[PDB]
């Protein structure tokens, strides 16, 4: 009477998410780094798989409840940091471009001055 | 549901859960002692191995997947001091700002372990390479501390004992074994037998250079092999 | 004569020779490559009297005495002095006597304290110590062992003498492994299964009731009923049941010994209860 | 924003050849350095010493085992005119019939004798012969000691390498471990290798070689070790016979070849004990008399 | 994109909190068909992380971690020095 409409909303989600999955694990992790040049999009790509598999981990021992959930839960800490790095590398970059438009239209001023 | 359980306490039942707790209690250990067995055939060498694997991979000394590198060759070729920084200090060009007698103060950290006397400012010619190999030392240490291997980054840079640095300076410009002697309270055929070292660190840069092509380490490095092999370095024995 | 010209008056090579003059020798790594070699010919020679040497002359072998004399019962290994165990005596005791040439071998030990007897039963009259690998890991071993290909990283691991007693450990249980298969096979066959699908039942029985064990105790809670006199079911850590009991009083626990020490408010609260199941051993005269 | 607060947030709730053996020996009785006899003298004027030997050995799997003490030697490599004690005659002959063999036996007990068989015979088997020595002046006293037996013996060191193309080979552990990274030809012309101090496994610095270069070594070589007296030996000798699949005897002796006495010298005392004899037996009561002496010194000793 | 698909794990996770949100022991403890159904949803956590495992192909997920993260440190030492070189 209260589960049991959980478990539908519960195995709905992964009927949702596993075709998804195959489809993401369908070229190998290796491969599809091999198909992105990027190395600024293979920091993304790398850590989004290990972001999945901390979700799922975390979430089967929701599922198995163990009342210790402390390994599981400090290296998700990690998987958090790891997404840290990337976008304040980002703006540095996005602003280095701001920095070098700001001076290719003021000199073109002086230019025209 | 304990009332509406058949055999609640039915033909004796918890005689037989005695029957059934009993046999919990032998099957139960198995599984606990198996696990004490399974936990026991595990090799305990892969996980600081691991580790250090981790480490290989990030400095270009190999490749993911275990493939040596030269790199890696090089790190093969070294096994007078640090094979990890020596590989470092060659492949950042750190030699090639330096002389014959410059670059073997730099190896006089090397070839000598001991704990001995401290030394004192030293000449800018001198600290500035050092200054240089620290932070190089530092960098390494930085991801032996990130593959969680307990390293003080103090006990990791100042293992190196840099007071021997002025002796092979100017043992490489011409000095008497008398004079060099007395910079230091470390014993003299102790400092024969680091020097006798250091003549192996340089039997690997004559050999290190050959792997590259880089000549110009090594006929520098050739230099420094008759500054080193004279007057008392070069003596023979008396069994042979 | 072999050495260069400007070596041979070196002052460590001046002061060393009227010591061997008067058959006085010095041993010990600090000296000169060449003069560690020519005191132990002369040894050899016989012409030196007396030596005073390092430790590993215990190593150098063909060069033997006839007295060992030891001025120091402990020794400063980097990491403590201490009593020389028996298995380092008595490769310390290796080097005394030399073989057609004396009857007898003297051993003699300086001491200025006081020696209890299985001390010198355990250092003099000691045992050997055990051969105990002390394998570790090197980077130029990993890139070697990468290197040769047709060995692997792991296949040290494999033959390791550094996993041994671990490799020892493991047929000592198999022997109690194989036991309990057979104990567990003829307590296998249960007359009836139900008593498992009882038992998943009944230790729900002591698995869910457990749970309110830890939530009718509660800290801040049975208050304004504990007034003298009052029925209770005594049973600490729910392991010691004392039976029904009466209340006689309680107080709090106010801790002025160290007030760092915060009591749960079970715990800060003492409560005096007569039972009448105490055992006729217990130490009545112990607690406080 | 966070997405990493979906995780913090809060859940909508509502063996063979063991034996031990006997030899003994006999020594005339002398007063030492107390005032008496140490020991009680024979009737005929000596003091009888006994002393222990053991053997055992670590069978391969699927071997056929015939026992070394059946076994004779018909003709010697290496001759010896002195009385042959059995600890000796035991491992040699092991040697004689081609297997590797572990010698734990003290440093003047004569494993010395034993050893140098090995060198000879793949001289008589036209092969080379390598022998591992720890220390450089080991090498260079173990090369003086057996160039000057042989002739065909080289040197490999750090610092000087001399005749490396000799049949035999006085080197290190260190020469040898490289040389097996090295790839070295002389690997080629193996059947035999002697292990000087094989008991330096248990260093906390070098102690990793000794035993990663025995796994390093082929399992074709025979092998030799020198150890010294040790008491969990046979442990060993199953860590050499399984990475090998080779026998490997182990010798076991207590004997001490000159005979010993402990005497404890008081710091500025004068009274010098016998606490323990030739015959290993603790004088307790000297030792009462040396502690109850209790309430620069070397001049006193050494004139 | 991973914009419209880590937002189908978003919702999945949600309901992994709406599935540990109560209590199983009163359900559980009566049916064993209750005990085998999210055991039988459980065989899917166990399958999907595998699969996973199969891309890489209880302490074996620290094997996994350390990893995980392993070119992820490789490719911001990249992407720094190509703008500390420039």
């Amino acid at each position: 009477e209260k589960i049991k409409p959980y478990v539908r909303s519960f195995s709905k989600a992964l009927d949702e998410l596993k075709p998804e999955i195959e489809k993401l694990t369908s070229k190998s992790l290796d491969e599809q780094l091999l198909l992105l040049s990027d190395e600024r999009a293979k920091l993304e790509l790398i850590n989004r798989y290990a972001y999945v598999l901390s979700s799922l981990m975390f979430a089967n021992m929701k599922v198995l409840g163990v009342k210790d959930m402390s390994p599981i839960l400090g290296e998700l800490k990690r998987v958090k940091s790891y997404m840290d790095k990337a976008k304040q590398y980002d703006n540095r970059i996005t602003k280095s471009n701001e920095k070098s438009q700001a001076e290719q239209e003021k000199a073109k001023n002086i230019i025209s001055n | 549901k304990l009332s509406s359980n058949p055999l609640t306490n039915s033909m004796r039942l918890e005689e037989l859960y005695g029957k059934y707790s009993r046999k919990h209690d032998l099957h139960e250990d198995m599984k606990q002692l198996k696990r004490k067995i399974s936990e026991s055939q595990a090799v305990i060498q892969l996980d600081d191995l691991r580790r250090r694997k981790r480490v290989l991979r990030r400095l270009g000394f190999c490749t993911p997947n275990d493939i040596i590198e030269l790199k890696g060759r090089v790190a093969c070729e070294i096994s007078s001091g640090d094979e990890l920084l020596l590989t470092e200090l060659i492949f950042n060009g750190n030699f090639n700002e330096l002389k014959p007698e410059q670059a073997a103060a730099l190896l006089s950290c090397f070839a000598f372990q001991e704990r001995c006397k401290e030394a004192p400012r030293l000449k800018p010619e001198l600290a500035e390479p050092l200054k240089a190999m620290r932070e190089i030392a530092a960098k390494i240490a930085k991801i032996m501390k990130d593959s969680k291997i307990e390293v003080v980054e103090k006990d990791y840079v100042e293992s190196f004992r840099h007071e021997l640095m002025e002796v092979v300076y100017e043992w490489c410009r011409g000095a008497t074994f008398t004079q060099i002697c007395k910079m230091t309270d470390v014993y003299e055929g102790s400092l024969i037998r680091m020097f006798k070292r250091l003549e192996e660190l340089v039997k690997e840069l004559v050999d290190v250079a050959n792997t590259i092509g880089n000549s110009s380490l090594k006929e520098k490095m050739e230099a420094v092999l008759k500054l080193i092999h004279r007057d008392i370095v070069s003596a023979g024995s008396l069994y042979l | 004569a072999l050495l260069p010209e400007t070596d041979r008056e070196l002052p460590q090579i001046k002061h060393i020779l009227p010591l061997l003059r008067r058959g006085i020798g010095i041993h010990h790594s600090g000296l000169l490559p060449i003069l560690k070699e020519v005191i132990e010919i002369l040894f050899q020679e016989g012409f030196l009297k007396v030596l005073f040497a390092t430790e590993t002359f215990s190593i150098g072998l063909n060069m033997p005495a006839k007295t060992v004399v030891f001025t120091s019962v402990r020794k400063w290994d980097g990491q403590q002095f201490r009593w020389v165990s028996g298995g380092e005596y008595i490769q310390m005791s290796g080097r005394a006597g030399r073989r057609g040439l004396d009857d007898r071998g003297i051993v003699i030990m300086m001491i200025d304290e006081k020696m209890e007897p299985q001390v010198a039963k355990g250092m003099v009259k000691g045992q050997a110590d055990r051969l105990d690998s002390a394998f570790h890991l090197g980077y130029n071993m990993i890139l070697n062992l990468m290197r040769v290909e047709g060995i692997s990283p792991e296949f040290m691991l494999e033959h390791s003498f550094f996993q041994f007693q671990n490799v020892i450990s493991v047929p000592v249980m198999e022997k109690k492994l194989a036991e309990l298969k057979k104990d567990f096979d003829g307590i296998e066959v249960e007359d009836e299964e139900n008593v498992k699908e009882y038992h998943e039942i009944e230790q729900a029985i002591k698995g869910y009731r457990e749970d309110v064990r830890q939530v009718v105790t509660h800290p801040a809670n049975a208050l304004s009923f504990l007034q003298p006199g009052r029925l209770v079911e005594i049973s600490v850590n729910g392991k010691d049941n004392y039976g029904w009991g009466a209340v006689v009083d309680f107080a709090k626990r106010i801790n002025k010994r160290n007030p760092s020490a915060v009591y749960t408010d079970h715990e800060s609260y003492i409560v005096n209860v007569v039972v009448n199941t105490m055992y006729i051993d217990s130490p009545v005269n112990l607690l406080k | 924003t966070d997405l990493f607060d979906v995780f913090e947030e809060t859940p909508v709730e509502l063996l063979a050849d063991s034996f031990e053996q006997e030899a003994s020996r006999e020594v005339d009785a002398s007063k030492g350095l107390t005032n008496s006899e140490t020991l009680q003298v024979e009737q005929d004027g000596k003091v009888r010493l006994s002393h222990q030997v053991r053997h055992q050995v670590a069978l391969p799997p699927n071997y056929d085992y015939t026992p070394i003490a059946e076994h004779k030697r018909v003709n010697e490599a290496r001759t010896y005119p002195f009385t042959l004690d059995p600890f000796q005659d035991t491992a040699i002959s092991c040697i004689d019939r081609g297997e590797s063999v572990l010698v734990s036996a003290h440093t003047s007990a004569g494993k010395t004798v034993v050893a140098e068989y090995a060198i000879a015979q793949s001289l008589k088997n036209k092969q080379r012969v390598i022998y591992t020595s720890p220390i450089k002046a080991l090498s260079n006293q173990k090369y003086r000691e057996l160039l000057a037996e042989f002739g065909d013996v080289g040197l490999m060191t750090g610092d000087i390498t001399i005749n490396p193309d000799a049949g035999c080979l006085v080197m290190t552990t260190e020469i040898l471990r490289s040389m097996l990274y090295r790839g070295s030809e002389v690997m080629r012309e193996v059947a035999w290798v002697i292990f000087d101090e094989v008991h330096y496994m248990r260093d906390k610095e070098r102690g990793v070689v000794w035993e990663e270069t025995i796994i390093l070594l082929p399992d074709k070589v025979r092998y030799v070790f020198l150890s010294a007296t040790i008491p969990n030996a046979m442990e060993f000798a199953e860590w050499i016979c399984k990475i090998h699949s080779q026998p490997c005897h182990i010798v076991y002796t207590n004997f001490r070849p000159t005979p010993l006495q402990h005497y404890l010298f008081p710091a500025h005392g004068d009274g010098i004990y016998l606490v323990v004899d030739e015959k290993s037996t603790f004088r307790e009561e000297n030792f009462q008399k040396a502690m109850a002496s209790i309430s620069g010194d070397i001049y006193k000793i050494v004139k | 994109n991973p914009d419209v698909l880590l937002s189908r794990v978003i919702n999945v996770v949600r309901a992994a909190s709406s599935l540990a949100s109560q209590d199983v022991d009163f359900y559980k403890n009566l049916d064993r068909g209750f005990s085998k159904d999210l055991k039988s949803k459980a065989d899917k956590l166990a399958d999907m992380a595998n699969e996973i495992i199969l891309s890489i192909d209880w302490n074996n997920f620290g094997n996994i971690m350390d990893n995980l993260l392993e070119m992820s440190d490789h490719s911001l030492d990249k992407l720094n020095c190509a703008i500390n070189s420039k």
